[PDB]
C-alpha cells in the first residue's frame, strides 16, 4: 500500500522512472490531484530526483 | 590446394620476396663498415628477416600468385592455428573482462556511495573480484540457468 | 524625464514609427548609472525616468536591472503609430509571480501531458493534438 | 562505369527515401489501437533490442575492418 | 502565435512565470495542488519560443509545454 | 610608508594529498558527487578557471603566479631533455665537421617491430630520426663544439625546473603574496623591462663577444673542433682575443673613454649575410643585443616607484582625450589593473603578433649557422611560429570576450573608448562586413575568371603577366628603396639588411641560401587573399567582444554566461549566439588563413628562391618557376602544387620516411572523424544510448554514474579539436616529408 | 576483395541503424516522450533536459544520407 | 599515506598504470616471441 517509507513502481508512461522503483515519502490527504511524492536514487535528465503521482500510478513492491 | 593457392615452401615468389628483402638491406650495410655499430643493426637485421620467413616456410601458410600468405578460416582444422586457436584466446580474455567488471559493478553497487567508488576503485575488491575471473565460463552458465543473469521486463522502457 | 545618455547606432528603426513602439518609466531615489539593452552606459534621474526600446523583451530586461536598484515601480506601455496606449506590465497592478485572487486560468488542460489525443485520430481535421 | 554508379547512386537514394517514409507514417498514420499485439506493434516492442544489436554489429564490423586495413598499412 | 499549455500536473512552484523573459505567464488561483496556485499563459501573443520556461519546470514531464507554431513580429523578436 | 612594498602572507595553504582524493574540491558543485558523466567532464573543463572557484581577487591571483612557475619548470624540462639527447642520441660532433654533408639527427627509435626503419642513415656512422628543430645551428652558433657541454647545459636545465617548481610551491604554500604586492604595474614594468629584458640581453652580449664569436670565427676559418681553445682559455688570455680580434689589446679602457671605435673590430653593421656559413654576422648580431640592452634598461626608469621621479601610467591615460572620443581613456589604468582576463587579452594578442614577425624576419634574414640551406629546418620553423601566433590571436580575443561579460562594469565606464565603442558597434560590425564582401568576391573573383578562361581556351584574357595584369606597384617600390638604402639612408651600413629586397645571390654548398625575391601578378592575388582570410577572422571575433553582454536578438546575453549553448528555438532560432561560439568559429577561419599562407611560403621558395646554383650562373629551383603561370588559377594549385609536391609521401613507405605517410593517412581520419561531432546533435546521441543501456540493464548491471551524451558545447569543442588536429596534422607529414627530399 | 566487402557491409548496417532508429523512435523516447506531438520535422526541444539538438526523425534522414553517400562511394 | 593511496585508486591514474602494464607486456612478448601471424 502507497505510505510513507513504501517502496512502489512507477506506472506513468512519460516518468523516466517507469519501471522502476522508488520510495514513498509523504501522501497528502487533501484531495489534491498527485499526493504521493516518491524520491527516486536516481536523478532524471534535467537533475530532479523526486515527483508527485498519484495512487494509481504506483504499485507497491515487496 | 584450396582456392588454387600455393604452399608458401613452394611458392617462388616467395623466395623471391625472401632474397630481396635481405639484399636491401645488406646494400645499406655496405656504405657502413666493419663492426661499426650501425653495420651491425643492420646484419641483426637481416638475421630477424630470415627467420621470418623460414618460419613461415616451415608452417602451413599458404601464399598466393604475390608470395603473400593467405589465411584460411572456414572452419578446417588443418588451418585451425590460423583464426581458431587464436580466436579461443580472445574469447576466453574478453569474456574474463567482461565477467570481473560487471562483478564488481554490482558488487559495488550496494556500498554506502555506489558512485564514489566507480571513480576512485578499491583496489583490494577489485582484485579479488578480477582473480574470479578464470572460470567465468562456468559461472556465466550456472547464473543464466539460475535466472539471475537476464532481467525480466522491470526495466525501464521509452514512451511507445 | 529622459535618462542622461549620449545616444547610440543600436537605437530604434522605422519600425517603431510604422508598425508599433514600447515605453518603460520608473522612479527613482538617486542618481545611478545603468547598462541599457541597447548598449552602452546611462544616468537615471533623480525621480521620474522615461524610455523608448522597440521590443517588449528589451524593456522587461531593463526591469530586472532596476530590480537590483531596488526599484519596484516599472511600467511598460506600447505605443501604437496613431498614438494609442496599451499598458502592459504589471498588468494587473500585482506581478504575475504573486497570485492574485481575480485572475482566471487560460490554455489549461486537465490531464498529464501523456493523455493528448493520436495523431491518425485527429486526421483531416485541422486541429492539432495538444488543442484537441 | 557510368551507368553503373548512375543506378547505384539513384539506389542509395530511394532506399533512404523509403525509411524516411516509413517513419512518417508512424508518427502520421499509425493507429496503436487498430494494430494491438499486431505484428507491426511487436516491432515496436522490442525496439531497443533491434537497435542495440544492430548497433554492436556496426560496431564489431567496424573495429575489425579498420584494424586489420590499419595492420596491413603499418 | 506559439501555443503553450499548462497541465493538471503542476506543483506552483512559479518558476516558470519568473523565467519568461516577455511576460506571457501568469500565476493564478487552483485548489489542484497544496501550494493553491497554477500557472496561465494569458498572453501567449509575445511568446517568443525560448522554452525558458520548460527549461524551470520540475515535475517529471514538463507541466508547460509550448508548441512552436505560426511566426509573426513579436514571436520572430525582430526589433528591426 | 613607501608607495611600492612587499607584503606576504605566511603558511597560507597546508599541503596534504587530502584533497587530491577529492576530486573536484574547487568548485562547490562538483564537490558534491558525480552522479552522471558530465561531472566528468566539468571537472576537466572548470580546473584553471580560477574566477568561478573564488570570489577574491587576492586568492586568484595567487593561484595564477604560482601557475606560471609550474609551466617554467615543464619548459626547463623540455629545454633539458632536448640538451642530452643532443648529447647522448645525436651526430653532433660529426655535423659540426661537416655541416654540409651530414643530416641533423638526434631521435632514435628502439628496435621494436620493424620500426628500426624509422631510424635513417643521416650520416656520421650514426642512424636516427632526422630532426628540423634546428638545435644544431643554434648550437654551433653558441660555440659549443663538445658534447660534454650539452651534457652540462642539461643539467643545469633539471636544476632549474625543481627551483621553479619549489618556487610554486613556496609561494603558495608558505609565502603567498598579497593583491596590495601584484598591483604594482609600475614597478613590475621597470623591472622586466630594465631586469629581465635589458640586463638580459647585455648577459648575452658577454657570451657572444667573449665565447662566440672567437670560436665561431676560429670554426669558419677551418680549425678543427678538437683544436680550438676551449671558452675559458678565451676568457683568461686577453691575447688570443686580440689575434682574432685586434681591439681587445686596448682593453676596457677605451669604452671608459669615449673612443668607443676602437671596438670596430667586433662591433659592426656589415649586413648582409656569412659567405661560408650563410648566416648573420655575429659582430653584427653582438651590437644589436648591446644597443637593445641600453634601450631596454633606459625605458625601465620611466615609471614612478618610491622616489618621486618618473610616470603614473594612470595620469598619461586619463591626459589622452580628444574631441571626437570623450573621456578618452580614462578607466582603462582600473581595468588593467583589476582584471586578470582583459591583461591576458592585450598580452597574449601582441605574443601571438609576435610569433608570426619572428617567422618572417627569421626567413629573409637567416640567423643560424647554416640555417638557411636546411630547407627542412627552414619550412618547419616557419610554419611552426605561424600557428603558434594564430592560435594566441584569436585567444586573445576570447579572454577580451570573457573580461566584457565577466569584469566589465557599466559604472565605472562612462563616456570612455570603451563605452563609446559599445555604442557604434552596429555600424563597425556592418561596415567591416561589407570590407569582407568587398575582398572576398574581388580577390578570389579573379581565380575563378582566371580557371574559366584557361578551360575556355582564352588564356589572352587571363589576369595575368602574360595579359590583363595586377602588378604590386607599391610594394615593387619599397624594396628598390631598400636595396638601395645602404650608402644611402644608411650611409654606414655595407649591405642590405636583406638580399630578399635585392642583391646577389648567397650560395652555400652549392645551395642556394638567400636571392632576390620578385613581386608579380601573382603575388598581388595571393596577398589579397591573405587579407581577405584575416579580416574574416577580425569580424566573427570583433562581433563576439562587441556583443558579447547584448544584442537585439537576446537582450540579456550577459546573464546568460561567456559559455552558453543557445537561448532557445525561438525567435527564429538562437543556436551559437554565445561569444565562445563566435570564437569557436573564428579559429576554423584562422585554419584557413594560416594555410593559405604557409602554402604560399612553400610554393613561393621552391619555385623562386630554393634550388642550386653551378659554378657558373645557372640557377635551378626545385619546382622550376612554375609559381608565376600557375598559382594564377585554382587547378594549378590542386595539380602543380598539392598533386605534385604530395608524391613523397605516399611514396614513402618502406623508407624511413614512411611515418609520414602513417601520420598523413592517420590526419585525414581524425580530420574526417571530427565531422561527426561537427554535423550532429546531442538529441540522436542520447537516445541512441538509452538503447544501449537497456542492454546493460537486460543483463541485470548499469553504472550509477548514469551515462549521458556531451554537452551541446562540449561537441562543438571535440568536433574543432580534431578538425584542427587533423588538417595541421596533414600538412604537418606533407611539408616535412617532401623537405627531407628537397634538402 | 574480402575486405572491401566487410565495409560496405559496415555501410549497410551503419546506415540502417540510423535509418530505423529514426523509424522507432519516432513517436517518442525517453527525452521526448511526447515527440508525437510535434510531428516528423522540428527544430529541436531546448536547450534544456540536457539539450535536445537534432532529436526529430527528420535528422535521422539528415544524418543517414551521409552515410548513404560514404557507403556507395 | 592513506590519502595519497586515494588518489593512486582514482580512475584515470589506474588506468594508465594498467595499461602501461599491458601495453609493456605485450611489446615484451613480441620483443622474445616476434613475427607471429598464426599459433605457427
Ligand atoms: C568554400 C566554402 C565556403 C565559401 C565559399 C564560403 C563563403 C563565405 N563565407 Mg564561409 N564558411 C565555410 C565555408 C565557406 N564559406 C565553412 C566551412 C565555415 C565553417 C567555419 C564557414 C563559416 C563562415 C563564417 C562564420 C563567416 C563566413 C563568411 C563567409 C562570406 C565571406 C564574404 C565573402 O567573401 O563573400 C564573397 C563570397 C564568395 C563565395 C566569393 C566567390 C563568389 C564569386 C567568385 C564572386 C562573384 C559572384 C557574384 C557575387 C554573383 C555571381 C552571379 C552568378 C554566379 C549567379 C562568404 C559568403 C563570413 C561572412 O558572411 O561575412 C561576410 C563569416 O562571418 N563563413
Ligand atoms: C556460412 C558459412 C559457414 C559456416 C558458419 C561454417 C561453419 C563451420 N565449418 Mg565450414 N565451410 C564453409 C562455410 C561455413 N562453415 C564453406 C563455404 C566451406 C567450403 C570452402 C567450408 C568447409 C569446411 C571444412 C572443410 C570444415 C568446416 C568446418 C566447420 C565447423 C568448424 C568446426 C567446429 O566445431 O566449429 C563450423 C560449424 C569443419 C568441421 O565440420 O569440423 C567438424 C571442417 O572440417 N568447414
Ligand atoms: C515517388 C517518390 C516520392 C514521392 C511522391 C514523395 C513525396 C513526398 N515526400 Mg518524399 N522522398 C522521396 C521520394 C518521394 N517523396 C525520396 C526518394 C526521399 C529520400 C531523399 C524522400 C525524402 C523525404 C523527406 C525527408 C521528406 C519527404 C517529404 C515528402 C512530402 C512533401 C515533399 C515536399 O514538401 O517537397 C516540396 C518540394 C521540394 C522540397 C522541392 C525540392 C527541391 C530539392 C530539394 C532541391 C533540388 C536539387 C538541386 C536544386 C539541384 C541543383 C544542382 C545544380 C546546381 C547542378 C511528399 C508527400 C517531406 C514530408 O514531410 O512529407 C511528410 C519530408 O520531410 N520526402
Ligand atoms: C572518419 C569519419 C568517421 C568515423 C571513423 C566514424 C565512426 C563511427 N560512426 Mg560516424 N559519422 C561521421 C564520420 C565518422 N564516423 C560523419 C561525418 C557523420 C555525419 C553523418 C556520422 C554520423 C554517424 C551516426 C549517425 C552514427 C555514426 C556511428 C558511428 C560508429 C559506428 C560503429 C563503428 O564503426 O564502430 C567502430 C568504430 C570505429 C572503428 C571508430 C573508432 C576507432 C578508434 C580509433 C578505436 C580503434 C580501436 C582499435 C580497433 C584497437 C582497439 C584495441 C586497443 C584499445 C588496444 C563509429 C564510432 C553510429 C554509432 O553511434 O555507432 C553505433 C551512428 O549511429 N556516425
Ligand atoms: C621533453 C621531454 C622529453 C621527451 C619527450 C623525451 C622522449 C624520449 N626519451 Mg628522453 N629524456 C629527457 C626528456 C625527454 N625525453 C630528459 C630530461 C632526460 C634526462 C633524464 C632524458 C633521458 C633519456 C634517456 C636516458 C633515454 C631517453 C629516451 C627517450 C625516448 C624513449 C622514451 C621512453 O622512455 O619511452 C619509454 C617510456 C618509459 C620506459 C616510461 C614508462 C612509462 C611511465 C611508467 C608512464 C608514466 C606513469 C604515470 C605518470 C603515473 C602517474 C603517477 C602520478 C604520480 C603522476 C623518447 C623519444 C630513451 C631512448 O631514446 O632510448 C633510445 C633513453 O634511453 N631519454
Ligand atoms: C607534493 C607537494 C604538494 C602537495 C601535497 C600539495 C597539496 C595541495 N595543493 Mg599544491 N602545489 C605544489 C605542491 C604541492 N601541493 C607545487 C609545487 C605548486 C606549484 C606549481 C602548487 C600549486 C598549487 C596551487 C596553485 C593550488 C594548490 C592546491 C593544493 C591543494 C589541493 C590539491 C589539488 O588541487 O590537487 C591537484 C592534484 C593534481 C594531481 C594536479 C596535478 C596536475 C599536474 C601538475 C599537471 C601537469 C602534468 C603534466 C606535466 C601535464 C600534462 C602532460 C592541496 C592542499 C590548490 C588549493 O586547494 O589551494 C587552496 C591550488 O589552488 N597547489
Ligand atoms: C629584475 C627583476 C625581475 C626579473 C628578472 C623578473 C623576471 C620574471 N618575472 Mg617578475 N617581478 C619583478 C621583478 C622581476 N621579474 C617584480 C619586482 C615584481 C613585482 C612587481 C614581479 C612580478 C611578477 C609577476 C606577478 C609575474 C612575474 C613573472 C616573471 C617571469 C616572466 C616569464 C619570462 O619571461 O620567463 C623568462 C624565464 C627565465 C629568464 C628563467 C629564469 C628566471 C629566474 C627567476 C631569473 C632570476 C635571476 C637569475 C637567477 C639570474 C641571476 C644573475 C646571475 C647569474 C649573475 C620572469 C622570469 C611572471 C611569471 O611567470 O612568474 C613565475 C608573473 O606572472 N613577475
Ligand atoms: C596564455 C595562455 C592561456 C591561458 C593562461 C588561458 C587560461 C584560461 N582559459 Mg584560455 N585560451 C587560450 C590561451 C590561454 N587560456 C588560447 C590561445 C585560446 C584559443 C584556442 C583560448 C581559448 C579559451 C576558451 C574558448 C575558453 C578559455 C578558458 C580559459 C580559462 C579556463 C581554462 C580551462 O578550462 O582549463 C581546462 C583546460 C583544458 C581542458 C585544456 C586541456 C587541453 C585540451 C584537451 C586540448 C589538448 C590538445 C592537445 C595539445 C592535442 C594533443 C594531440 C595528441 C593527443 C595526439 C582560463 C582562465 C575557458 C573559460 O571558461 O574561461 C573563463 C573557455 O571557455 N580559453
Ligand atoms: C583614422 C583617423 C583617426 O585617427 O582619427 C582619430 C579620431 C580623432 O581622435 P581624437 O583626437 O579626437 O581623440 C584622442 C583620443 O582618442 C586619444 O588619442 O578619432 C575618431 O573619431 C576615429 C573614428 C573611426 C575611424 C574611421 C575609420
Ligand atoms: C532465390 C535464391 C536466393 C534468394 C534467397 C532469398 C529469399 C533472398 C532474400 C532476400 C531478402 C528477403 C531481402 C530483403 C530485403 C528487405 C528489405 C530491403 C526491407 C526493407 C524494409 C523497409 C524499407 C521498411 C520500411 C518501413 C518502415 C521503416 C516501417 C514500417 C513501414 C515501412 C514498411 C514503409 C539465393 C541467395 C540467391 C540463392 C538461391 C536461390
Ligand atoms: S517560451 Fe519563452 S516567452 Fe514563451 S512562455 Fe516560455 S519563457 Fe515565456
Ligand atoms: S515550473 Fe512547472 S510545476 Fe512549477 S509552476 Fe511552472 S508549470 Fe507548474
Ligand atoms: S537544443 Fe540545440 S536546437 Fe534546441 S534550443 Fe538548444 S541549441 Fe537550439
Amino acid at each position: 500500500m502507497i505510505d510513507r517509507n513504501s517502496k512502489v513502481r512507477i506506472l506513468r508512461k512519460e516518468s523516466y522512472w517507469f519501471n522502476q522503483i522508488g520510495t514513498v515519502a509523504t501522501v497528502d490527504q487533501s484531495g489534491i490531484r498527485y499526493p504521493a511524492v516518491v524520491r527516486f536514487e536516481s536523478v532524471n535528465y534535467a537533475g530532479t530526483n523526486t515527483n508527485n503521482f498519484a495512487l494509481d500510478e504506483l504499485v507497491e513492491v515487496k | 590446394e584450396i582456392g588454387g593457392l600455393t604452399k608458401c615452401s613452394e611458392s617462388a615468389a616467395f623466395t623471391k620476396r625472401l632474397n630481396a628483402s635481405v639484399k636491401k638491406l645488406e646494400q645499406r650495410a655496405s656504405q657502413y663498415e666493419a663492426d661499426s655499430p650501425p653495420a651491425l643493426a643492420l646484419k641483426q637485421q637481416v638475421e630477424r628477416t630470415q627467420a621470418r620467413f623460414d618460419k613461415y616456410s616451415r608452417s602451413e601458410l599458404l601464399c598466393g600468385a604475390d608470395g603473400l600468405p593467405h589465411l584460411v578460416a572456414d572452419g578446417r582444422w588443418s588451418h585451425a592455428a590460423e583464426f581458431i586457436l587464436p580466436g579461443f584466446g580472445f574469447i576466453y580474455i574478453s569474456g574474463w573482462i567482461g565477467w570481473v567488471g560487471r562483478k564488481y559493478l554490482r558488487a559495488v553497487s550496494t556500498s554506502a556511495n555506489p558512485s564514489e567508488s566507480e571513480i576512485i576503485i578499491n583496489v583490494p575488491l577489485a582484485l579479488k573480484i578480477m582473480t574470479t575471473g578464470y572460470i567465468w565460463p562456468i559461472s556465466a552458465w550456472q547464473e543464466l540457468i539460475s535466472n539471475d543473469l537476464v532481467a525480466v521486463s522491470e526495466e525501464i522502457t521509452v514512451s511507445p | 524625464p529622459f535618462p542622461t545618455f549620449g545616444g547610440s547606432t543600436g537605437g530604434w528603426l522605422r519600425a517603431a514609427e510604422v508598425e508599433e513602439k514600447y515605453a518603460i518609466t520608473w522612479t527613482s531615489t538617486k542618481e545611478q548609472i545603468f547598462e541599457m539593452p541597447t548598449g552602452g552606459a546611462a544616468i537615471m534621474r533623480n525621480g521620474e525616468n522615461l524610455l523608448y526600446l522597440a521590443r517588449k523583451e528589451q524593456c522587461l530586461a531593463l526591469s530586472t536591472q532596476l530590480r537590483t536598484f531596488k526599484i519596484n515601480d516599472y511600467k511598460i506601455y506600447r505605443i501604437f503609430p496613431s498614438g494609442e496606449v496599451q499598458y502592459l506590465h504589471p498588468k494587473d497592478g500585482v506581478f504575475p509571480e504573486k497570485v492574485n485572487p481575480g485572475r482566471t486560468s487560460v490554455n489549461s488542460r486537465g490531464f498529464s501531458i501523456g493523455k493528448n489525443p493520436n495523431p491518425a485520430s485527429i486526421k483531416f481535421s485541422g486541429i492539432t493534438t495538444y488543442e484537441s | 562505369a557510368a551507368l553503373y554508379t548512375h543506378h547505384q547512386y539513384i539506389a542509395g537514394f530511394l532506399m533512404v527515401g523509403a525509411f524516411a517514409h516509413g517513419a512518417i507514417f508512424f508518427v502520421r498514420d499509425y493507429d496503436p489501437e487498430l494494430n494491438k499485439n499486431n505484428v507491426l506493434a511487436r516491432m515496436l516492442e522490442h525496439k531497443e533490442a533491434i537497435i542495440s544489436h544492430l548497433s554492436w554489429a556496426s560496431l564489431f564490423l567496424g573495429f575489425h575492418t579498420l584494424g586489420l586495413y590499419i595492420h596491413n598499412d603499418t | 502565435s506559439h501555443t503553450v499549455k499548462i497541465y493538471d500536473t503542476c506543483i506552483g512552484c512559479t518558476q516558470c512565470v519568473r523565467a519568461c523573459p516577455t511576460d506571457v505567464l501568469e500565476m493564478v488561483p487552483w485548489d489542484g495542488c497544496k501550494s493553491g496556485q497554477i500557472a496561465s499563459s494569458p498572453r501567449v501573443e509575445d511568446c517568443v519560443g525560448c522554452k525558458r520556461c520548460e527549461t524551470a519546470c520540475p515535475t517529471d514531464f514538463l507541466s508547460v509545454r509550448v508548441y512552436l507554431g505560426a511566426e509573426t513580429t513579436r514571436s520572430l523578436g525582430l526589433a528591426y | 610608508s613607501k608607495n611600492v612594498q612587499v607584503f606576504v602572507e605566511k603558511d597560507a595553504v597546508e599541503t596534504s594529498f587530502a584533497k587530491w582524493a577529492q576530486p573536484g574540491h574547487f568548485s562547490r558543485t562538483l564537490a558534491k558527487g558525480p552522479k552522471t558523466t558530465t561531472w566528468i567532464w566539468n571537472l576537466h573543463a572548470d580546473a584553471h578557471d580560477f574566477d568561478s572557484q573564488t570570489s577574491s581577487l587576492e586568492e586568484v591571483s595567487r593561484k595564477i603566479f604560482s601557475a606560471h612557475f609550474g609551466q617554467l619548470a615543464i619548459i626547463f624540462l623540455w629545454i633539458s631533455g632536448m640538451h642530452f639527447h643532443g648529447a647522448y642520441f645525436s651526430n653532433y660532433s660529426a655535423w659540426l665537421t661537416d655541416p654540409i654533408s651530414i643530416k641533423q639527427s638526434s631521435q632514435v627509435v628502439w628496435p621494436i617491430v620493424g620500426q628500426e626503419i624509422l631510424n635513417a642513415d643521416v650520416g656520421g656512422n650514426f642512424q636516427g630520426i632526422q630532426t628540423t628543430s634546428g638545435w644544431f645551428q643554434m648550437w654551433r652558433a653558441e660555440g659549443i663544439t663538445s658534447e660534454v657541454e650539452l651534457y652540462w647545459t642539461a643539467i643545469g636545465g633539471l636544476a632549474m625546473s625543481a627551483i621553479m617548481l619549489f618556487a610554486g610551491w613556496f609561494h603558495y604554500h608558505k609565502a603567498a603574496p598579497k593583491l596590495e604586492w601584484f598591483q604594482n604595474a609600475e614597478s613590475m614594468m621597470n623591472h622586466h623591462l630594465a631586469g629581465l629584458l635589458g640586463l638580459g640581453c647585455l648577459s648575452w652580449s658577454g657570451h657572444q663577444i667573449h665565447i662566440a664569436l672567437p670560436i665561431n670565427k676560429l670554426l669558419d676559418a677551418g680549425v678543427s673542433p678538437q683544436e680550438i681553445p676551449l671558452p675559458h682559455e678565451f676568457l683568461i688570455n686577453r691575447d688570443l682575443m686580440a689575434q682574432l680580434y685586434p681591439s681587445f689589446s686596448k682593453g676596457l679602457a677605451p669604452f671608459f673613454g669615449g673612443n668607443w671605435g676602437e671596438y670596430s673590430d667586433f662591433l659592426t653593421f656589415k649586413g648582409g649575410l656569412n659567405p661560408v656559413t650563410g648566416g648573420l654576422w655575429l659582430s653584427d648580431i653582438a651590437h644589436h643585443h648591446l644597443a637593445l640592452s641600453v634601450l631596454f634598461i633606459i625605458a625601465g626608469h620611466m615609471y614612478r616607484t618610491n622616489w618621486g621621479i618618473g610616470h603614473n601610467m594612470k595620469e598619461i591615460l586619463e591626459a589622452h582625450k580628444g574631441p571626437f572620443t570623450g573621456e578618452g581613456h580614462k578607466g582603462l589604468y582600473e581595468i588593467l589593473t583589476t582584471s586578470w582576463h582583459a591583461q591576458l587579452a592585450i598580452n597574449l594578442a601582441m605574443m601571438g603578433s609576435l610569433s608570426i614577425i619572428v617567422a618572417h624576419h627569421m626567413y629573409a634574414m637567416p640567423p643560424y649557422p647554416y640555417l638557411a640551406t636546411d630547407y627542412a629546418t627552414q619550412l618547419s620553423l616557419f610554419t611552426h611560429h605561424m600557428w603558434i601566433g594564430g592560435f594566441c590571436v584569436v585567444g586573445g580575443a576570447a579572454h577580451g570576450a570573457i573580461f566584457m561579460v565577466r569584469d566589465y562594469t557599466p559604472a565605472n565606464n562612462y563616456n570612455n573608448l570603451l563605452d563609446r565603442v559599445l555604442r557604434h558597434r552596429d555600424a563597425i560590425i556592418s561596415h567591416l562586413n561589407w570590407v569582407c564582401i568587398f575582398l572576398g568576391c574581388h580577390a578570389f573573383g579573379f581565380y575563378i575568371h582566371n580557371d574559366t578562361m584557361r578551360a575556355l581556351g582564352r588564356p589572352q584574357d587571363m589576369f595575368s603577366d602574360k595579359a590583363i595584369q595586377l602588378q604590386p606597384i607599391f610594394a615593387q617600390w619599397i624594396q628598390n628603396i631598400h636595396l638601395l638604402a645602404p650608402g644611402t639612408t644608411a650611409p654606414n651600413a655595407l649591405a642590405t639588411t636583406s638580399y630578399a629586397f635585392g642583391g646577389d645571390v648567397i650560395e652555400v654548398g652549392g645551395k642556394i641560401a638567400m636571392m632576390p625575391i620578385k613581386l608579380g601578378t601573382a603575388d598581388f592575388m595571393v596577398h589579397h587573399i591573405h587579407a581577405f582570410t584575416i579580416h574574416v577572422t577580425v569580424l566573427i571575433l570583433l562581433k563576439g567582444v562587441l556583443y558579447a553582454r547584448s544584442s537585439k536578438l537576446i537582450p540579456d546575453k550577459a546573464n546568460l554566461g561567456f559559455r552558453f549553448p543557445c537561448d532557445g528555438p525561438g525567435r527564429g532560432g538562437t543556436c551559437q549566439s554565445s561569444s565562445w561560439d563566435h570564437v569557436f568559429l573564428g579559429l576554423f577561419w584562422m585554419y584557413n588563413s594560416i594555410s593559405v599562407v604557409i602554402f604560399h611560403f612553400s610554393w613561393k621558395m621552391q619555385s623562386d628562391v630554393w634550388g642550386t646554383i653551378t659554378p657558373d650562373g645557372a640557377i635551378s629551383h626545385i619546382t622550376g618557376g612554375n609559381f608565376a603561370q600557375s598559382s594564377i588559377t585554382i587547378n594549378g594549385w590542386l595539380r602543380d602544387f598539392l598533386w605534385s609536391q604530395a608524391s613523397q609521401v605516399i611514396q614513402s613507405y618502406g623508407s624511413a620516411s614512411s611515418a609520414y605517410g602513417l601520420i598523413f593517412l592517420g590526419a585525414h581520419f581524425i580530420w574526417a572523424f571530427s565531422l561527426m561531432f561537427l554535423f550532429s546533435g546531442r538529441g540522436y546521441w542520447q537516445e541512441l544510448i538509452e538503447s544501449i543501456v537497456w542492454a546493460h540493464n537486460k543483463l541485470n548491471f548499469a553504472p550509477t554514474i548514469q551515462p549521458r551524451a556531451l554537452s551541446i558545447t562540449q561537441g562543438r569543442a571535440v568536433g574543432l579539436a580534431h578538425y584542427l588536429l587533423g588538417g595541421i596534422g596533414t600538412t604537418w607529414a606533407f611539408f616535412l616529408a617532401r623537405a627531407i627530399s628537397i634538402t | 576483395d574480402f575486405l572491401v566487402h566487410h565495409a560496405i557491409a559496415l555501410g549497410l548496417h551503419v546506415t540502417a541503424l540510423i535509418l530505423v532508429k529514426g523509424a522507432l523512435d519516432a513517436r517518442g523516447s525517453k527525452l521526448m516522450p511526447d515527440k508525437k506531438d510535434f510531428g516528423y520535422s522540428f527544430p529541436c526541444d531546448g536547450p534544456g533536459r540536457g539539450g535536445t539538438c537534432d532529436i526529430s526523425a527528420w535528422d535521422a534522414f539528415y544524418l543517414a544520407m551521409f552515410w548513404m553517400l560514404n557507403t556507395i562511394g | 599515506m592513506n590519502d595519497f593511496q586515494k588518489y593512486l585508486s582514482t580512475a584515470p591514474v589506474l588506468l594508465t598504470l594498467w595499461m602501461t602494464f599491458t601495453a609493456g607486456f605485450i611489446i615484451e612478448v613480441n620483443r622474445f616471441f616476434p613475427d607471429m601471424l598464426g599459433l605457427y
